[PDB]
């Protein structure tokens, strides 16, 4: 299961990338908040 | 889509406040409102769009406004300088009531001549004189047909002594009737309204309302019951409107809400059909018995249906 334990790896890498994708959401919260509560007024029309 | 109101109104809102309070104070109420709102629910951004109502607020400069200095707007403010500077007569200030006032007739010729007259019945008789000689022949002449005959004498004998032709109070009365329509436009009378709610009702309930009116006064239930009135007798109807439609109706809509209705509408709609039409609608009238009254008042609704398109196309006048 070498290649399972790559996948592994791969999906701790993936999970890096998670954490560096909440932080850009994050960022997406922190800068612009104007922005993010037109995103959030967008997203409550679109819901 | 974009109009040009709404290409000004996309410049105004990706500008800013800085040029929106000269655009308000050059500008009107609903429209200020509008770009308020624009301005606190705005979804029509994009890196593109914004430099596209630059480019447009560009052209805009370069041909509406051609790089012009301030146009009645600081400009206005010299002139009152210039009319300090003269004598003490603000000349300019009653130009611009004479400005409001000249569109103002502009407008009462455009709008509709009974809500012109009922506007100005209240006021002075001189006042409804002058403003008829001021207005447009066609307009002043719709309003005197619209006028009762006392009145309407009397404006016109007012018409003929008015010579004094005045300055700046005739502009201040235009500005007050203006301001007598300045109020929200509401019209929200709809004469027709009730009539076409009853109709857009149940007609078992709307006969029932119908009953309950002519209780509360003869008059008002007969003008409703006039505007529930659909095509109920040929010569009001005209023969080459119930021409028009029925060829335009389903032949067999047309039997079925016959079979349910009067004999005189029978006669009076089939008295349009192609002999051919008419008869073979007769014969299957006889061979059919009257089907469920639900499908019947459906296709009577149908009818009434068709005839409303056809007061939509406006190609001749329904009843």
């Amino acid at each position: 299961k070498d290649e399972q334990l790559q996948q592994r790896r791969a999906n701790q890498r993936l999970g890096a990338e998670v954490m560096s994708q909440r932080i850009r959401e994050m960022s997406d919260n922190d800068p612009r908040v104007v922005a993010l509560v037109i995103r959030q007024w967008m997203s409550n029309d679109h819901e | 889509n974009l109009s040009g109101t709404d290409k000004s109104v996309i410049l105004l809102m990706t500008i800013g406040e800085d040029r929106a309070a000269e655009v308000f104070k050059h500008l009107s109420t609903r429209e200020v409102q509008a770009l308020s709102t624009a301005m606190a629910n705005v979804r029509q951004i994009s890196n593109k769009q914004l430099t596209d109502v630059l480019s447009e607020f560009e052209q805009e400069a370069e041909q509406f406004a051609a790089l012009n200095i301030n146009a009645n707007e600081y400009l206005r403010s010299v002139l009152v300088k210039a009319l300090g500077e003269e004598r003490a007569s603000s000349l300019l200030e009653d130009i611009l009531e004479t400005r409001d006032t000249t569109s103002g007739i502009e407008t009462l010729n455009f709008m509709e001549p009974q809500s012109a007259a009922d506007l100005i019945r209240d006021e002075h008789p001189q006042i409804i004189a002058t403003i008829l000689v001021h207005l447009k022949r066609s307009q002043a002449a719709d309003i005197l047909a619209l006028f009762d005959e006392r009145l309407r004498h009397d404006v016109m004998l007012r018409i003929a002594t008015f010579g004094g032709v005045q300055l700046a109070e005739l502009t201040e009365v235009l500005n007050g009737l203006l301001d007598g329509q300045n109020l929200k436009r509401s019209k929200m009378g709809g004469v027709r309204t009730a009539a076409e709610i009853i109709n857009l009702m149940k007609t078992q309930q709307e006969e029932a309302v119908i009953t309950a009116v002519r209780e509360f006064d003869g008059e008002l239930a007969q003008k409703i019951i006039d505007e529930m009135f659909l095509f109920e007798n040929l010569v009001d109807v005209d023969d080459r409107s119930i021409q028009r439609l029925l060829q335009e109706v389903d032949s067999e809509s047309l039997l079925i809400a016959l079979k349910g209705a009067e004999p005189p509408l029978r006669e009076k709609f089939l008295r349009n059909m192609s002999q051919r039409a008419a008869d073979i609608l007769r014969d299957d009238l006889a061979n059919r018995g009257p089907v469920r009254l639900s499908q019947v008042e459906n296709e009577q609704k149908a009818i009434l249906l068709i005839v409303r398109r056809l007061a939509e196309t406006g190609e001749m006048v329904i009843g």
